[PDB]
RNA sequence: AUACAUUUUUUGGCACGGACGGGAAGAG
RNA sequence: GAGACGUCGCGACCCUCGGAGUCGUUCUUGACUUGGUCGCUUGAUGUUUCUUCUUCCCGUUC
């Protein structure tokens, strides 16, 4: 501990002395309590051809991803069409490269080989099953009677085509589900401060910025905290 | 409303504020031009969802019902 | 009626700027003159297609910044009041 | 608000560098606070002679170089 | 009002440099500048933006179309600064 | 006395006679100076290698005298008092440079050294304080 | 470089000044204007023909604000 | 005797084109000021004389304005 | 001294052959007779004329041309 | 400050300076002008006089462009 | 001690094994 | 790649040859003055008109 300054200014250790977490976390991040999503709510609205979607709106539209099944038979767009798969592409790398930003203690290496084991045994296995209409396939977007008729179309000509053209897309949108799910208590961190934030007055929002900004460009250590003061039991 | 530009920016965008020198504050912006290349025909638009804009641009601007 | 009064009450905003030769500005909103001069930190230029260049502070001109693109989360209304 | 002192070349013939890469060549009669020029009439630089008096706009003045010393 | 203003009234005599709009840097003893850099200068060399050069007497240069004035260095000591 | 970013932080920053650097065993962590000079002053010094560079695309001039350069990993470098003792150690030079000086350096006393860095680094002009002539 | 408010607080920094013609300014500021002309200590103009950077040592000069586009901060005082 | 802006007032409600810093146009004049804005109906877009569009309620903003004509 | 203002009247009074050259613009030129007067250089001139420039003649009518895109002026 | 004569008055003021610079940084960190008067001379100025000492015993007569230099305080 | 847009600034006349580089030779 | 038109350099049979400085008044200030020519034997650079292939060598990238 304290290996950089003369005796006790900076936490960091002489190992780690050129360590920044403003080169890896946004000011509107807060280093993990925050995931920022106007950007991705801008190309959005890019992305749809039109205004009619609100920040909030398109909150709700992410929350899709939440579910097991919604982001895959209740889907924002058609998840054939172009725009939509490379947006989801972006958002779906952001949110992975921000949950293992926020978590650097956790095993990536781990993460990443579980929900790709996940993909493989389950996901594209008929994982999504209905009683009333059968199995469901992230790659062709249809249902089937029976396993059987499941089992016999992963070798058409159909499902051959699109698991080798959509290969990547279904990846990334599963990747952007999981970590979602594993972000649950960010997301809802986030959606609450633009709830938040939109209900201000000027002087509030500006006050409030003030504080993402100081909060920001804060020493991590600083020159008034305590060592030793331990309380008991 | 539909605005024309001096850089060849067709902006149809929903209007929120105007003074003097007929500069905008915009919603719902979706700007229209064409990025080419000699003998190149493409035809380009964003989406924006707020947008300053400056006054000497603005050529004319117009209303469609 | 003052858009300029707009512009000053916007402050501490992460923005991108428009130039008269098409020039993309992403920074910093930290201050605005009475005559759109922008005061921008954290600043990045990009071009309308080619590599990018980023800078600390950049103070631009009024008369070239054709449009300021505003940032997502902006009540406008309450802005608009004196 | 300061006048152009252009007393000097009063009644002298200049050459009257214009916009957009022109010329124009007279004996100076006028002027204002603009910098707006009146002048006998002279050529538009081969050659050919235009007006018997001619008015210049002050915003198109690019140099009024003098061909009189 | 403006320093370079008034630096540029201080010039006044020296020997400045000059580019305009187009592109045709002057070199001459500075006869007279106004508020509005309305220059005036003698014995005066005329730079093309193409390269080749003129000699010129009194050239006259509305503020306006000039770009850039460079002043001797001897002025960076005194007296508006 | 590790050239590390602090040295450099509270270095002797000036306009030289350029914007030089005045500062050592082993050249490192140069990224803090940010590109930011044309010269940098490494006279008096023990490195070894000329060698340990970040990129620095500002940099001209590299004041290198009295050190122990025996080997090497820009349009002026001077190397006078140094340990560069092959003909063939010279040879990165190569790859970059118009003002080159290695005086008193034993390569010098070898046969044929100034004819040797003439053609295996022909971007040099000014050899040793005199001028590279066309015979 | 600091985190100023305006350019008056920032007097006499070493500055990066780009213009209208594509030319690029640098120098340190010694004085500014209501309308953004700007003295330079001691100015050079470096410019990019249609390749690599052409450079010219001018001097004091005397900049006027209707050609400037945009200043940048090149480096610290002294 | 006749100045400018009393012809320009006169002309309200008739029909007036305009060219630009270009391309020329063709409408009903609803009202002008000092600064010589414009504000017409049934505006068509004379693309050097070829009536490309017909826009209708335009504004014509004063300093891409070259000239005015009947 | 004769001000420009002064000129602008002086033809006004007259009603003579005006012939206009526009500003940023080196093809085209107008020829008419002056009729109004401004604050600024911007006047109307009836029977206009617009010309191109010899590197023939077109039809054009009343016309008032606006006083910042003016350069030359003769009567 | 040192002063040196006998210094090669072909070589361009420019350049003639820049060598003078590199020649003489080994000792320490460090005016020549070209009219008749002081053609083939420069005056060296140092920070350190211990530099400027060093400098005039080591390279006294040293060849530079040529012509052996002649160096004094 | 008791503050604002109509000519000189900021309402603009703007816009339209495979590459690479250097040097030399030989041909059109 | 070739023709102008300029502007700053490698060599030389050539030419040429040796902020500072002064004063009034007072313990510190106010005034006044101030490389050129020829080659390149394939030096470097803008404007401005017209109309590449193959082979060998040396360096970066995969
Ligand atoms: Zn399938």
């Amino acid at each position: 501990s304290s290996s950089d300054p003369s005796r006790r200014t900076n936490i960091l250790s002489d190992r780690a002395r050129d360590l920044d977490l403003n080169e890896i976390f946004t000011r509107d991040e807060q280093y993990g309590e925050y995931m920022e999503l106007e950007q991705f709510h801008s190309l959005w609205l890019n992305v749809i051809k039109r205004g009619d979607c609100s920040l909030l709106q398109f909150l709700d539209i992410l929350e899709l991803f939440l579910d097991d099944e919604k982001y895959l038979l209740t889907p924002p767009m058609d998840r054939k069409n172009d725009r939509y798969m490379a947006f989801l592409l972006k958002l779906s790398k952001y949110v992975e490269t921000f949950f293992f930003k926020s978590y650097a203690l956790l095993d990536a290496a781990a993460v990443e080989n579980l929900i790709k084991s996940d993909f493989e045994h389950s996901y594209c296995r008929g994982s999504l099953r209905s009683e009333a209409k059968g199995i469901y396939c992230p790659f062709c977007s249809r249902w089937f009677k029976t396993s059987s008729v499941f089992e016999s179309h992963l070798v058409g000509k159909i499902h051959k085509k699109n698991e080798s053209k959509r290969r990547n897309f279904v990846y990334s949108e599963y990747k952007l589900h999981r970590y979602l799910k594993y972000l649950n208590d960010e997301f809802s961190r986030t959606r609450s401060f633009v709830e938040r934030k939109l209900a201000f007055t000027a002087n509030e929002r500006m006050a409030e910025m003030d504080i993402l900004t100081q909060k920001y460009e804060a020493p991590a250590y600083d020159s008034t905290e305590k060592e030793g003061a331990e309380q008991v039991d | 409303v539909i605005i024309s530009l001096r850089n060849n920016h067709k902006i149809i965008a929903r209007v929120k504020a105007f003074d003097r020198h007929c500069n905008m504050v915009l919603e719902n912006v979706k700007e229209l031009w064409t990025e080419k290349k000699g003998k190149n025909v493409i035809n380009r638009e964003r989406f924006i969802s707020k947008l300053f804009l400056r006054g000497d641009s603005v050529i004319v601007v117009l209303k469609t019902p | 009626m003052k858009l300029v009064n707009f512009l000053k009450k916007l402050r501490n905003e992460q923005v991108t700027i428009e130039l008269k030769n098409g020039t993309t500005v992403w920074g910093t909103l930290q201050s605005v003159s009475p005559q759109m001069n922008a005061i921008l930190t954290d600043v990045k230029l990009t071009l309308p297609s080619d590599n990018i260049a980023s800078l600390q502070y950049i103070n631009i001109r009024g008369n070239t910044i054709r449009q300021i693109i505003l940032p997502d989360s902006l009540n406008l209304d309450s802005l608009l009041v004196d | 608000v300061s006048t152009p002192e252009l007393k000097k070349y009063m009644d002298k013939k200049i050459l009257l560098n214009i916009n957009g890469s022109r010329k124009v060549a007279g004996i100076l009669r006028g002027y204002d606070i603009f910098l707006n020029v009146v002048l006998d009439d002279a050529m538009e630089i081969n050659n050919h002679q235009l007006g018997l008096q001619t008015v210049i706009r002050g915003n198109s003045i690019i140099s009024l170089e003098a061909l009189d010393a | 009002n403006g320093i370079p203003v008034k630096l540029l009234n201080e010039a006044q005599g020296h020997i400045v440099s000059l580019e305009l709009t187009t592109g045709a840097t002057y070199r001459g003893k500075l006869v007279e500048s106004e508020d509005s850099m309305n220059v005036q200068l003698r014995d005066v060399i005329a730079t093309e933006p193409q390269g080749a050069v003129t000699h010129m007497d009194q050239i006259f240069v509305r503020g306006s179309q000039i770009k850039f004035i460079v002043v001797p260095d001897l002025l960076k000591n005194a007296p508006l600064f | 006395m590790k050239f590390t970013p602090s040295i450099v932080i509270d270095a002797p920053q000036y306009y030289v006679d350029d914007l030089q650097l005045e500062t050592e065993s082993m050249p490192s962590s140069l990224k803090h100076l940010t590109k930011p000079t044309h010269i940098l002053d490494l006279t008096n010094n023990d490195l070894i290698m000329i060698p340990d560079l970040s990129r620095r695309d500002d940099i001209h001039t590299l004041l290198l005298g009295r050190n122990n350069i025996v080997e090497v990993d820009v349009q002026n470098l001077t190397l006078s008092n140094n340990s560069i003792r092959r003909f063939e150690d010279l040879q990165r030079l190569r790859r970059a440079l118009k003002n080159l000086t290695l005086i008193g350096n034993q390569v010098c006393h070898l046969a044929n050294y100034r004819e040797h860095v003439l053609r295996l680094v022909p971007h040099l002009e000014t050899l040793d304080f005199q001028n590279v002539t066309a015979e | 470089v600091a985190h100023s408010s305006r350019l008056a607080n920032l007097i006499d920094y070493k500055l990066r000044v780009l213009t209208q013609d594509g030319r690029v300014y640098i120098g340190q500021l010694m004085a500014f204007d209501k309308h953004m002309n700007l003295v330079l200590n001691e100015c050079i103009e470096e410019r990019v023909p249609k390749i690599k950077v052409e450079k010219r040592v001018l001097g004091l000069t005397i900049l006027r604000g209707e050609q400037i586009l945009s200043t940048v901060v090149e480096d610290k005082p002294l | 005797p006749v100045n400018p802006k009393p012809f320009l007032k006169g002309l309200v409600n008739h029909r007036v084109g305009v060219k630009l810093k270009s391309t020329e146009y063709r409408g009903t004049l609803v009202s002008t000021d000092n600064y010589f804005n414009l504000q017409l109906n049934e505006a068509e877009e004379f693309v050097a004389g070829v009536s490309h569009g017909t826009l209708g309620e335009i504004f014509i903003r004063c300093n891409n304005v070259l000239y005015i004509r009947e | 001294m004769v001000p420009p203002i002064n000129c602008i009247f002086n033809f006004l009074q007259q009603q003579t052959p005006v012939t206009i050259w526009l500003f940023e613009q080196i093809g085209i030129r107008i020829k008419g007779k002056i009729v109004g007067f401004d604050e600024f250089m911007n006047v109307v001139i009836d029977e206009a004329v617009e010309i191109p420039v010899n590197s023939k003649g077109t039809p054009l009518g009343k016309i008032l041309l606006k006083g910042d895109n003016i350069t030359l002026i003769t009567s | 400050t040192l002063y040196v004569s006998q210094l090669n008055e072909k070589i361009n003021m420019q350049r003639l300076r820049v060598n003078l610079f590199l020649l003489f940084a080994t000792f320490g960190e460090v005016v020549s002008m070209n009219f008749k008067k002081q053609r083939g001379q420069a005056f060296i100025t140092m920070r350190t006089i211990d530099q400027a000492s060093l400098a005039q015993i080591s390279l006294n007569g040293e060849r530079f462009f040529g012509k052996p230099l002649k160096v004094e305080f």
